[PDB]
């Protein structure tokens, strides 16, 4: 009956099917409009435009170009040039802004209206750093892929000087994917205990350069820093030797989540993700599971809003959205356990920062959880192991 | 960590560790989180009368704060001085700033205990009287960042900003000999104190409160104190 | 409105988050962009119709490096301002592992000039060979 | 089945008793640090 539209900046495929963000908005609109216990009166409707993505000029037009037509909502591109600027589209005219992946947000740049679902690296950063206590580091070697890592992994670089690992922080190789010469220095610099900063193509792409440099043995330990190890296929290293500890907040252990993967692989029909990618055909990208709960967490607030409507907000003469004062507070008040566990946002700024990760790594039987990490708590491991005896009732030696 | 019982005069509420929603007269047991509270008024630049007592013949740990022309804050918890508190201490004042400033000088200062020697036969004392703290005034064992002299008062905040007490400081004023104490020879060790301090108004919401405490004989700042902390507490428990 | 009235050059809005709106407007319709102060070049933002007359950090880095093995410090510490404080020292950051410093990096608190936090610990560590990141305001407010 | 295992690399020294080590592609194994000593009869430097 009520009308209710939201809008969708998406990259732009020419020739091939649509990104993995893209089909899962629109996999989201889909699942909640066919269910009616979950809003009864919706009919959520999808204004999806795609950008070169890398333009901060053709975000600002196709911002204006669904606000226009009128939304309720902006997803987002998945940029840090084209998210600064329809951030500013939509703090101007009131419609929130709904980020999926991670953003630098300047410490001075004073904002409402934009809340991100990703999981902010601040506190991703401390669980890297109580992992590496856990594994009791000296020898930290951190390896990014492009200059926003050192943003990201921050609270990394900032601890040399409460604890005691020696940071040797190195970068990849750009303009290549052939990290041949890095790992040669790191091979010869002793450097067993590697935190990688990738995306998962690229930490996948690392992997077979490592394994035919034999350095993936019995005494090395890479930390993934991505929530996505699970989708490499670890098949060609399992009886390696090599440790491989990550993160995933992709709670696959939930047969309602576990379902939705299962629906999901079956209904992508894209093209294949042939073997000298490195891997596995079809899973959700936590870039992607994360636009699933995008949808989810907003239309939990437009539950508990009802007499919302939409208007025909024009850029040029601007003025603030009229539901856009109360319809933000529903947005950040608002609690829903999704496919990455619950989806808590913080009063001040809308990062997520109370999120649920399980702690995974590589045993001889794949990727395995050994533990749970939680913000407000520490690393709860000791899952999968069991034992520690400490017999020290021996050596005999003299009592007096 | 040193075993210690203080009363604070807490300038600041600290609610995320039990310190109430107003600024307080407080009395501690080896815990920044008070046994017993009561509302204080907490004047800008003015002078001082506090007053702490323990007689062991009602038990009644007791301290009261009044401005001239304001009222008093008894907040007497009865406590058993037996075996919280070792058998010799240090006493001495202790005050702190943090994020937000404030003036913290006491002004003259006394102490009187008196213990049973044998209950009529003539017990014991160490009263002083410091109205005159001088520039280089070596019976103190002023610790941390206390300053003192220039005038007669003793600045136990890094002061002569003008007045704006540079944040995130911390002074103690430990006194310089010890008193017998546990029971032993038992506890009507009614130890007096006089506390006249003087809390400036810094225009910030002056904060964070001074205190008076009965701690070991071996005492120092303990792991950083600038703060909810007020001086003499390692953590928040 | 200034392309609309027409001009030859715009002389860059001066932030990170505000010279990127413009940089894709003159990349869009055409005109030079003059940029005035260091911004962060992503690395696959296609562009070119901007310059940039900060002196750029990928030589600034190298000139404290430079510095640093002529004063020939083995334990330096740097002192940044902003998140992007670090992209401003990447070779820096990146170079205990070319040679033998020993990078210990801090951060200022944001919303404050208490350094006294800070230089607190600073001597605690007996870090005597500080490398600041500050502006000259902030220089001056640490110093003293 | 050496390489899955992490097992070819710079501490290990492997002699094939094979005259024909020459057939065997070696690509993925000329980087990782192994050795791989072996004997060849077949004159292959001869332009006849
Ligand atoms: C969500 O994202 C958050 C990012 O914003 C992040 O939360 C942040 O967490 C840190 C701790 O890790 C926290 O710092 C604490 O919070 C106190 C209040 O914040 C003040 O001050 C901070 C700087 O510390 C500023 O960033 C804030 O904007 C706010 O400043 C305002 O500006 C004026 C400027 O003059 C200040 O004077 C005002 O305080 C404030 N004005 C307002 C709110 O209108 C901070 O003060 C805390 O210090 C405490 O300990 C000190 C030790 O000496 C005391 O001196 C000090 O006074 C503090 O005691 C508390 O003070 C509070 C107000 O300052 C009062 O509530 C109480 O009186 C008192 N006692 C209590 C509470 O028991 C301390 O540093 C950040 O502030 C916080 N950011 C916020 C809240 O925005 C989270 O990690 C993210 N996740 C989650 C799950 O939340
Ligand atoms: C990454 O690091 C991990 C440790 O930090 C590695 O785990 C080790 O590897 C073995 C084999 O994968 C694990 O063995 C499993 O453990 C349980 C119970 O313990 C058994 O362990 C003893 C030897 O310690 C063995 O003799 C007994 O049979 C016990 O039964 C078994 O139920 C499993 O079936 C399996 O045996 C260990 O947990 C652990 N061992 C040691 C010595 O650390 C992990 O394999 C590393 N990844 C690699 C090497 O690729
Ligand atoms: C199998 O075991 C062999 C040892 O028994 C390994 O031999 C090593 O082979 C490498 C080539 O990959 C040699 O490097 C050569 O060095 C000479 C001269 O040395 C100088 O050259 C480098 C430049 O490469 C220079 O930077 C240094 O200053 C050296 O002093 C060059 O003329 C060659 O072109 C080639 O570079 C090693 O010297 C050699 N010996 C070692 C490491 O002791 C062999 O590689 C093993 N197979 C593996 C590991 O797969
Ligand atoms: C439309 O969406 C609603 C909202 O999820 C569906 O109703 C409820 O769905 C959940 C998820 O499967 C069911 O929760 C179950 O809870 C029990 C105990 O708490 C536990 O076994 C599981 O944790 C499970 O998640 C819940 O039973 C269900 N409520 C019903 C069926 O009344 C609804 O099923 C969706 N519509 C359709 C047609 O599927
Ligand atoms: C790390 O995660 C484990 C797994 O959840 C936590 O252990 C759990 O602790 C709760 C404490 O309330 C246990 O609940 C209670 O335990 C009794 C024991 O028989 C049980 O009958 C009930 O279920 C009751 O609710 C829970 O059983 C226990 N789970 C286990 C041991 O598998 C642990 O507390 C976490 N550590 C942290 C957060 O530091
Ligand atoms: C849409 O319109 C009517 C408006 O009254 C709906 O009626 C209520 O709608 C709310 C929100 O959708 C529900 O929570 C109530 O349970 C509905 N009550 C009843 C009695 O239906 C109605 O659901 C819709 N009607 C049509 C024809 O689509
Ligand atoms: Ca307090
Ligand atoms: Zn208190």
């Amino acid at each position: 009956t009520h009308v209710l539209r939201f809008g969708g900046i998406f990259e732009y495929v020419e020739s091939g099917p649509m990104g993995a963000e893209e089909l899962a908005f629109r996999f989201a609109v889909n699942t909640i409009n066919r269910n009616r216990t979950l809003l009864p009166n919706t009919t959520l409707t999808y204004d999806t435009q795609k950008i070169n993505l890398y333009d901060s000029f053709e975000a600002s037009k196709k911002a204006c170009d669904q606000l226009s037509l009128g939304v309720a909502a902006i997803f987002g591109p998945s940029h840090s040039s084209s998210a600064n600027a329809v951030q500013s589209i939509c703090n101007a005219l009131g419609v929130p802004h709904i980020q999926t992946r991670w953003k630098h947000q300047v410490s001075d740049n004073k904002d409402s209206f934009y809340v991100s679902l990703y999981p902010d690296f601040s506190s991703l950063s401390r669980a890297i750093l109580d992992l590496v206590q856990f594994f009791k580091w000296k020898t930290v070697t951190v390896v990014y892929d492009d200059s926003t890592g050192l943003i990201r992994l921050q609270e990394l670089i900032k601890a040399p000087s409460r604890y005691n690992l020696r940071l040797k922080i190195r970068q990849l190789p750009a303009d290549t994917k052939d990290a041949k010469p890095l790992l040669k220095e790191m091979k010869r610099g002793k450097e067993f205990h590697v935190i990688f900063d990738c995306s998962h193509e690229m930490a996948a792409g690392i992997l077979k350069q490592a394994l035919a440099m034999g350095m993936m043995t019995e005494y090395y330990h890479y930390i993934f820093t991505t929530l996505d190890l699970f989708a490499l296929d670890v098949e060609p290293y399992r009886y390696s030797g090599v440790n491989m500890t990550g993160f995933r907040i992709l709670n696959t252990e939930n047969t309602q989540v576990s379902s939705i993967i299962e629906k999901w692989s079956m209904e992508r029909l894209q093209a294949p993700p042939k073997p000298d990618s490195g891997l596995l055909d079809g899973f959700m990208t936590t870039d992607a599971a994360l636009m699933y709960d995008a949808v989810h967490v907003v239309s939990v607030a437009v539950q508990q809003f009802p007499q919302m409507t939409v208007s025909s907000l024009q850029c040029n003469r601007h003025k603030p959205w009229r539901f856009g004062t109360r319809f933000m507070s529903l947005i950040k008040e608002a609690h829903w356990e999704g496919l990455t566990g619950r989806i808590t946002f913080n009063k001040t700024n809308g990062l997520r920062t109370d999120f649920d990760l399980d702690v995974i790594s590589l045993k001889e039987e794949g990727l395995e959880k050994i533990g749970t990490w939680d913000p407000a708590s520490g690393l709860n491991m000791t899952e999968s192991q069991k034992g520690k005896p400490a017999n020290i009732t021996d050596s005999l030696s003299n009592r007096s | 960590a040193d075993t210690i019982v203080a009363v604070e005069l807490d300038t600041y509420p600290n609610t995320d560790i039990g310190d109430p929603s107003y600024p307080h007269i407080g009395i501690d047991i080896k815990s920044v989180r008070s046994k017993k509270t009561a509302k204080w008024n907490m004047q800008n630049g003015k002078v001082g009368t506090a007053h702490i007592i323990y007689n062991s013949v009602d038990k009644r740990l007791s301290a009261v704060v009044s401005y001239p022309n304001a009222d008093s804050a008894t907040v007497s918890y009865d406590v058993d001085l037996d075996n919280v508190l070792p058998e010799w201490v240090r006493v001495g004042l202790s005050a702190s700033t943090g994020l937000y400033k404030e003036t913290n000088t006491i002004l003259s200062w006394s102490f009187t205990s008196k213990l049973k020697s044998n209950s009529t036969h003539e017990t014991n004392a160490l009263h002083f009287m410091f109205n005159q703290f001088s520039k280089d005034q070596k019976d103190l064992i002023l610790q941390g960042d206390a300053t003192t002299g220039t005038d007669g008062n003793l600045e136990l905040t890094r002061v002569s900003s003008n007045g704006s007490p540079q944040g995130s400081s911390v002074g103690r004023a430990l006194f310089y000999a010890p008193v017998h104490i546990w029971e032993s020879s038992a506890v009507v060790a009614s130890f007096e104190a006089t506390f006249t301090f003087l809390i400036k108004s810094p225009d910030s919401h002056p904060a964070d409160g001074i205190a008076f405490f009965i701690s070991n004989i071996d005492s120092s700042i303990p792991s950083g104190s600038t703060g909810r902390l007020l001086g003499l507490f390692p953590d928040a428990n």
